[PDB]
This record gives structure tokens, C-alpha cells and sequence, in this order.
């Protein structure tokens, strides 16, 4: 169907960042232990909390 | 491969080349085809050769 | 779109917008710890190591490296180490045989998966066996990218 | 007149190597005349950056 | 308070030790047990005490 | 967190195409536009805890 | 402060949100990889027996 | 780099007229606007593609590896 | 192999479309934006002549 | 006490059990039965991600100095108090020897492996009645060459006595007694690239020199007694077989070597120029 | 065929210490063995 309003619409320059989703998705349950404190360890690299 | 391009790049480049499409009803979908791995009834085969001459 | 979100055309993504390479590197090298004999880049057998991973070590070759161009999953192994001590009752003391590994083989980061490419090896500053690899991985843009 | 001068060569080369590796700006004296951000890792993302 | 606080206890004569979990050996991943700060300093304390007792 | 808000409970409808999803209503007490901020989630283990989260 | 009145936890999730106009307030959208990763204990009753057996 | 295939905006086959679009500059001394006219893409949606593509594959390939 | 256009644009034959009805606003399903005049601030359709003013 | 934990599944008992480790959850499971044995594993990589004891010994070294939130009036007292316990240990002399072999090896630009192997060679004996002093530098001159050679690196005597004048024979007897010490506690081909390094030549003369040295080692004509010199004249006969002016006086002054021995080797390979060239 | 090392399109077939610095070339970097083994790809 016809649209009521009208739209400013056209070519434009964009660009891409670095913080992609796969480095930020992170979840954990009952994993590695730090020997000093008996708590879950840090770091997305070694599967932290 | 030997070029200064990579291989799946060449693949996605290949993927958009259209082909002749008259008798496309005659062949069958691979999902419905009883066979496995591209019988002559369900697919066609392509060979490309280039050289650095 | 609300509060600066974005609607996109997945058909344009299929046509080939915003596709991207991703190179990652690795630093690895050997040491002298004796009684001067250094480590080795061996291909592990079943009876080779100490405390072996579940790396499914078939992707390596006789030089202890991976041939380029094959695909790797996240947990897969690429390098192989072995402890050269000499003297610590080398392969008959406090362990089975499984000779002298204490194996510190580097797996890939367990999420990303792709194609290894163009593995180079060259001696370091003092002269050792020093190894760098590079893995290539396509990342198609997805729902959660910062634009 | 030879034995000392080549370890002197090690001291000068090792000192400059340590300085431009770390960014601690001084000799081996645990951050004296100390200011840190002098030896940043070069930004290598985009030609413009 | 007499039962818990009397100033001769406030002066140190006999020193307890901390257990191995508080000062754990990190097992530094090629050959070391990786001894840490607290055990290091306690070893310094014992060395200085045995030096003083032999001297006197 | 600043005040009594930012601590909501929720039910769940499980969604594919991996990311979170929430209602446009609650956005301003959450005090977060979609500029890439990240969330934190927790799951109770026993029924007393699950009930008191549900009721409060 | 970093160990007693706050610390690390378990059963945790951390992603980035998008809006939606079709989910009401008490729901939340949760991605299925995270739903595979997480867990929740239950109990075995005469009531839940068949659904739990099927899910096992 | 390589002039791409199948325009994001329209989608017709693009790059047939590419080295054509090249050789209508040098041996013809021809202005680009009438040159795109005679080239014959009456939309603009594909006209922009060749307008803002920048070659990189020449600077790529004038290495000598292997 | 076979493939269809709906799951991927590789098998799309169309790659263009044009669509017009009521070039002269007689059905009046929408107005036009204007700042001083509806007529002069817009161009005529190419399909103008086949229906009367 | 026997100091021993053995892990065994209490329901399979087929062997010392075929078990695996799930490091991603830090647990261990008997792979046959599928039951856990123990939980909460301790990491074996994060400590190396977190941060020479064998040569410094069981006693541990400590250098002390100044900081920011301290006073100069007592850090100078600390600087004069840092030597109040160096006489309690022989490790002050061990680290003085370590510092001096560091002086020597980095003076001869030797790498970290050569430095640590010389440290090992001193730490090996460090005290015998066979050692008995002997100027204290003869033992280090021996130890640096021992660690160099066991690093598969060859260095000349003439380099060693250019570093320290050890009168060449206290050095020799120290080398003999150290050779007996190491054998109780238990190669000249690489000289050639350093010679052509000092002479500045491409590869094919060096490969030809290695091939001719191998062939002359195989056949006959020791003829020079220390065949270092007949190696050197194999380079001489190779460079005279080519057409680069590396004349005999220049070679003799460059290598600090006898030109009459060069002419003797030139005559004995002038006889034997036949079977020594591959292409 | 095990090593390339250089601009040569030569199958140098080096295995162990046969003048690693390449003979008909001038290189000391030892390029390694583009793989004969068949690969799999996935172009979806
Ligand atoms: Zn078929
Ligand atoms: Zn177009
Ligand atoms: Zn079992
Ligand atoms: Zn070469």
C-alpha cells in the first residue's frame, strides 16, 4: 500500500568497528578454580566468570 | 590455488555467475533425489583451467 | 531501530556487503634446561606426553606442525612441546613412558574456528627452533556488531 | 683496555633496549625519573588511525 | 581484658606460622614450584633468627 | 547500579540468533541506550530464592 | 571489598541487547547457546517424572 | 580492488563495461558523463558502483611473490 | 545444484522490479509533502498519459 | 608415609584406570563408568601467564636499593648494608663469577645459551682440590669454552686469549681437569662460517670449503697438526680457485695465521687439486 | 617436494641439512610445503 509520510533516503558512507560479538559472548558454570582464593578465575580466555 | 586472492573469495565470486536455465524443470532437487553426492540427474559438473603463460 | 539500533538487508549481506578477514598469530619457541639439549616439536603418539589434552592430535605432521590450508576447530592443537630435563630421571622416573613430555602444547582459542594458512619457521636471536603460525577466518556480520 | 669496553657496549645497548621496550624511563632503578607513556605499542588497525 | 588481652602478649616472643594455603606454591609451569612472597619473607625471618642466635 | 532499579526479574521466552532481547518500556529505568552496553544475568538454585525473586 | 562484600560468581551471562516491540515486560529474550550453557536443579516428584524423564 | 559483481542497489551484471569504461578515457579523451551515457546504465544505482570503485588489484599484483 | 532464490540471492533471476498504480493520485491513498505547492514541488509520472487528469 | 595418592574408580578397577580430565570444568571422570572422581582442579597455565634459580642454588639472591616513598638517609645505609651478609654465603663469589662470565660472554657477544651453559659449568664443580684456585680466571675460561662447545658452538683459543691472557697452559690444564670433572659427573666445521664472515664471501666458496674439508678429513694429509689450519688453507685454495683477490698476506694478517703453513697447504693441495670439486 | 624457500618454483625436497640456504637461490627463510593433501570447503 501507499505510505502516509515520505522518507529522506539515499547514499551515505558508513564503516565497521572492531568490537565484534564473538569476543564478548561469555558464559560459565562450575569451572576452574584459583588456588589462592578458591574462587572462579578471571578472563574470557581461560573461561572465567 | 596460487593467486593473490583466497579460495572462498574465488568461491563467492563464482557463485554469482548465472547459467543457461531452459530445461531446469527436467532435473531434480538433490534434497528429493534418492542418490547421494550429485548424480547426473540432479546436478552438473564444472571444470576451470588457467595458466600463468 | 529504536535508540540507534539497525535494520539491515541479509540479502545484501548475501550479495557480499561487509565481509571481512581475520588474521591471528601465535608466538612459540623452545628452551634449554640442562645439560644443554633443548625441546622438540614432535608429533605426539598415544604414549608420549604427561597429562595429555583431548586435542585429537591428528592434524599435526611428523615435524610437529600443522600443514596449512586445513580447517581447525576451537580446541584443536597446532604445536607440540616436550620437556628436555636431563637431568631429572628423564623417562623412567615418577612417570610412565610417555617419555619426557610434560606437554604444554598450545591449543587454539576454543571459540573461533577457521583455516590455518602459511606457517613459517625460522631460528630466533640465539638460534633455536622458533615457530609462528597464522589462521584465517571469515566472519560474516551478524546481529550483534557495533556500527 | 679491551675486556671492560665490550661489556660496556652490552650495558649501553641493553639499557637502550630495556628503555624502549618497557617505557619505564630511566636506568635499572625501579621507576626513578618515572613517567610511563613514552613507549606505547604502535596502533596498527587502520591507515587513518 | 585479662582473659584475652595482657600486654606481655602484646610483645612478641614466639611467632606462629601461616599454613601452606595462604602462601601457596604456584607451580610455575615449566620446572618451578614458584614460591611466593610470604614463604620468601618467612625464610628470610628464619635465616636472620639463626644468624642472631649463633652470634649471641 | 544506582538505586532500587536496575534489579528486575523476568520470565523467559527462549530466542535464537544469539543476543539478548527485552522490552522497550523498561529502558530508561535501566538507564541504557543501545550504544553497546552489556548486561549481567544470574540464575537462582533453590526454590526459596526463586520464589522470593518471583514475588519481589 | 574484592572478596567478601563482592566476589566472582557462577551461573552468569554477559551479552549485548536489542529492542523488540512484541515481548511484554515480565519476559526477557535469552539466546539458546546461553540456555545450553546454563543449568538449574530440580527435584523428582510424582508430578514432574515423565517430563523430566523425556528431557533426560 | 576487483570491481565487484551484481550491484547492491540494482543487482544487474556489473563489470562488463569496466575495461570499456577504462578505454573510454584514454584513446577517446572522452568526458565521463557522456561516457556513462553511451555506456548505457540509465539508472544511477549501478552508475555509482563504477563511479566510486578504486582499483587496488594492480598495486596488489605488482609485487613479485614466488 | 538446484537452489531457489528465497533462501539466497544466488538463484534470483529477477534482480530488478518496477511497480506503479494511480500515477495521478485519483484514489488519494496518500497526499504529497509540500512546502508551498503540491504540484510544482513534484514531477509528473512517466505513466501520465494513459489516464486522464 | 609413602607420600602417595593413587586415583582409582571404585566401580571399574580394570587397571590403574583409563581416566580423562575435563579441564573446561576442572573435573576427572572414569571414562568407562562415567562417574566423577574429584572436582575443582587447579590451573596449570594461568600462573605462567601471571608472572636463574638453578644457578643461584637453594639460597635465593636479593638485590636491594631505593624507591619513591623512602628516604635517601637510610637507603644509603641500605646501600652500605647490602654487603653485610655477602660473606655468609659463597654465593657472592658464585655471582661474582657469574658477573664475570657475563662480562666475558657478552664481550665476545655470546648468546644467552652460552652464558647459562658457562654458569652450569661453574656450578657443576665450583669447589674441588683439583680446582685449587688457579688464578680464578682459568676455571672461567675453561667453563665458557665447555659451555660453548656443548652449545654446539666453536670458538678459537686465539679468541679466548684475546679475551683473557691465561698464559694458554694454565688454561690447558684447567681444561683437562674440567674434562675429567665433567666426564666423572656424566667439531671444527663451524669455524668456517666465522672465517668467511670476517672475510666477506658468498655461499658457494663456503659450501665448497666444507666439502673439501670433509674429503680431506676422509682421505689423508693431516699435515698441519691442529687441522684448523688445513681447514683455513681449504678456504685459501677455494678462493684461489675463484677470482677474488684475497691474497696470502691479507689472509695471514686477517686470521693471525702462518703464511708458510698456507704455502705448505697450497703445495699439498696443488698436488691434490683433482677430486675436490663437485660441479 | 618439502621446501621452497624463495622465488623459485622448485620442489627442493629438503629433509635434513643439505645446505638449507638454497643453492640456486639466495635465501635463508625456508618456506614449507604447500599441502598435497585434499582439502574440504563449505561455500554456503
Ligand atoms: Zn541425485
Ligand atoms: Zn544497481
Ligand atoms: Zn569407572
Ligand atoms: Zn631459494
Amino acid at each position: 500500500k501507499k505510505l502516509m509520510a515520505q522518507i529522506f533516503f539515499g547514499p551515505t558512507y558508513y564503516q565497521r568497528l572492531r568490537h565484534m560479538v564473538d569476543d564478548k559472548i561469555h558464559a560459565r558454570a562450575r569451572g576452574p578454580m584459583q588456588v589462592l582464593t578458591r574462587q572462579p578465575v578471571e578472563g574470557r580466555s581461560r573461561d572465567g566468570g | 590455488n596460487t593467486t593473490v586472492l583466497a579460495d572462498e573469495f574465488i568461491a563467492h565470486r563464482l557463485g554469482l555467475i548465472p547459467l543457461q536455465s531452459m530445461d531446469i524443470e527436467q532435473l531434480e532437487y538433490s534434497r528429493d533425489c534418492f542418490c547421494e553426492d550429485h548424480c547426473d540427474k540432479c546436478s552438473v559438473v564444472l571444470t576451470l583451467q588457467a595458466f600463468g603463460e | 531501530n529504536q535508540e540507534d539500533s539497525m535494520i539491515m538487508n541479509q540479502s545484501s549481506i548475501d550479495r557480499g556487503l561487509f565481509r571481512s578477514l581475520f588474521f591471528r598469530s601465535y608466538m612459540d619457541q623452545e628452551k634449554k634446561y640442562g645439560m644443554s639439549i633443548t625441546e622438540t616439536f614432535e608429533k605426539p603418539q598415544r604414549t608420549n606426553t604427561l597429562r595429555m589434552k583431548h586435542g585429537t592430535y591428528d592434524k599435526l605432521d611428523d615435524d610437529g606442525l600443522i600443514a596449512p590450508g586445513v580447517r581447525v576447530s576451537g580446541e584443536d592443537v597446532i604445536i607440540g612441546k616436550t620437556t628436555p630435563i636431563s637431568p631429572d630421571e628423564e623417562e623412567l622416573g615418577q612417570r610412565t613412558a610417555y617419555h619426557s613430555k610434560r606437554d604444554a602444547s598450545t591449543p587454539l582459542r576454543s571459540t573461533e574456528n577457521g583455516i590455518v594458512d602459511q606457517v613459517l619457521v625460522t631460528t630466533n636471536q640465539d638460534g633455536l627452533k622458533f615457530v609462528k603460525v597464522r589462521v584465517r577466518t571469515t566472519k560474516i556480520p551478524q546481529i550483534g556488531d557495533k556500527f | 683496555f679491551n675486556m671492560k669496553l665490550a661489556i660496556n657496549a652490552k650495558t649501553i645497548t641493553s639499557g637502550l633496549k630495556y628503555a624502549l621496550a618497557t617505557g619505564n624511563w630511566g636506568e635499572q632503578k625501579k621507576a626513578m625519573s618515572s613517567r610511563a607513556g613514552v613507549s606505547q605499542v604502535l596502533n596498527r588497525y587502520t591507515y587513518s588511525s | 581484658n585479662e582473659v584475652f588481652s595482657r600486654p606481655e602478649w602484646m610483645i612478641l616472643t614466639c611467632l606462629p606460622v601461616p599454613p601452606p594455603p595462604v602462601r601457596p606454591s604456584i607451580s610455575f609451569n615449566e620446572s618451578q614450584r614458584g614460591e611466593d612472597d610470604l614463604t620468601f619473607k618467612l625464610a628470610d625471618i628464619l635465616k636472620a633468627n639463626i644468624s642472631l642466635e649463633t652470634l649471641e | 547500579s544506582l538505586h532500587k532499579m536496575s534489579m528486575m526479574a523476568h520470565r523467559v521466552k527462549v530466542i535464537p540468533y544469539s543476543t539478548f532481547r527485552l522490552n522497550l518500556s523498561v529502558t530508561s529505568p535501566y538507564n541504557a541506550d543501545f550504544d553497546g552496553d552489556e548486561m549481567n544475568l544470574h540464575v537462582p538454585q533453590s526454590e526459596e530464592t526463586r520464589a522470593e525473586l518471583s514475588q519481589l | 571489598r574484592g572478596n567478601l562484600m563482592g566476589k566472582r560468581v557462577d551461573f552468569s551471562a554477559r551479552t549485548v541487547i536489542s529492542g523488540d516491540p512484541n515481548l511484554e515486560l515480565d519476559q526477557v529474550g535469552v539466546p539458546k547457546s546461553i540456555a545450553k550453557t546454563l543449568t538449574y536443579p530440580e527435584v523428582v516428584t510424582p508430578y514432574n517424572i515423565d517430563r523430566l524423564t523425556q528431557l533426560v | 580492488m576487483i570491481v565487484p559483481v551484481r550491484c547492491f542497489s540494482c543487482g544487474k551484471v556489473v563489470g562488463d563495461k569496466w575495461e570499456s569504461y577504462l578505454n573510454l578515457l584514454q584513446e577517446d579523451e572522452l568526458d565521463e558523463g557522456t561516457a556513462l551515457s553511451r555506456l548505457g546504465l540509465k539508472r544511477y544505482c549501478c552508475r555509482r558502483m563504477i563511479l566510486t570503485h578504486v582499483d587496488l588489484i594492480e598495486k596488489f599484483l605488482r609485487y613479485n611473490p614466488l | 545444484k538446484k537452489g531457489i532464490a528465497k533462501e539466497h540471492a544466488k538463484w534470483g533471476p529477477a534482480a530488478a522490479i518496477e511497480f506503479e498504480y494511480d500515477p495521478w493520485n485519483k484514489l488519494k491513498h496518500t497526499d504529497y509533502w509540500y512546502e508551498q505547492d503540491s504540484a510544482k514541488e513534484w514531477p509528473q509520472s512517466k505513466n501520465c498519459e494513459y489516464e486522464d487528469p | 608415609p609413602n607420600l602417595n595418592i593413587v586415583l582409582t574408580c571404585p566401580e571399574c578397577k580394570v587397571y590403574p584406570p583409563k581416566i580423562v580430565e575435563r579441564f573446561s570444568e576442572g573435573d576427572v571422570v572414569c571414562a568407562l563408568c562415567g562417574l566423577v572422581l574429584s572436582d575443582k582442579l587447579v590451573d596449570t597455565r594461568s600462573e605462567w601467564r601471571t608472572f636463574n634459580p638453578l644457578l643461584d642454588g637453594n639460597n635465593l639472591s636479593t638485590r636491594i636499593g631505593k624507591g619513591e616513598t623512602t628516604d635517601m638517609r637510610f637507603t644509603k645505609e641500605l646501600n652500605k648494608a647490602q654487603g653485610k651478609n655477602v660473606m655468609d654465603k659463597k654465593d657472592n663469589e658464585v655471582q661474582a663469577a657469574f658477573a664475570k662470565i657475563t662480562m666475558l660472554c657478552d664481550a665476545a657477544e655470546l648468546p644467552k645459551i652460552v652464558k647459562d651453559c658457562a654458569k652450569e659449568a661453574y656450578k657443576l664443580c665450583h669447589d674441588e682440590k683439583t680446582l685449587k684456585g688457579k688464578s680464578m680466571e682459568s676455571i672461567m675460561a675453561a667453563s665458557i669454552l665447555i659451555g660453548c662447545r656443548r652449545a654446539e658452538v666453536a670458538r678459537t683459543f686465539k679468541e679466548i686469549q684475546s679475551l683473557i691472557h691465561v698464559k694458554t697452559k694454565e688454561f690447558g690444564k684447567t681444561l683437562n681437569i674440567m674434562k675429567n670433572i665433567l666426564r666423572g659427573k656424566s667439531q671444527n666445521l663451524t669455524y668456517i662460517p666465522r672465517f668467511c664472515s670476517h672475510l666477506g664471501l658468498p655461499m658457494q666458496v663456503t659450501t665448497s670449503a666444507e666439502y673439501t674439508a670433509k674429503k680431506c678429513k676422509e682421505i689423508k694429509e693431516i699435515a698441519g697438526k691442529s687441522p684448523i689450519t688445513i681447514a683455513v688453507v681449504s678456504i685459501y685454495l677455494n678462493i684461489l680457485l675463484f677470482q677474488i683477490p684475497i691474497t696470502a698476506a691479507k689472509v695471514g694478517q686477517t686470521l693471525q695465521v702462518t703464511e708458510g703453513t698456507i704455502k705448505s697447504g697450497y703445495k699439498i693441495l696443488y698436488e691434490h687439486r683433482d677430486k675436490l670439486v663437485d660441479p | 617436494l618439502k621446501y621452497i624457500c624463495a622465488e623459485c618454483s622448485s620442489k627442493l625436497s629438503l629433509s635434513r641439512t643439505d645446505a638449507v640456504r638454497c643453492k640456486d637461490c639466495g635465501h635463508r627463510i625456508l618456506l614449507k610445503a604447500r599441502t598435497k593433501r585434499l582439502v574440504q570447503f563449505e561455500a554456503r
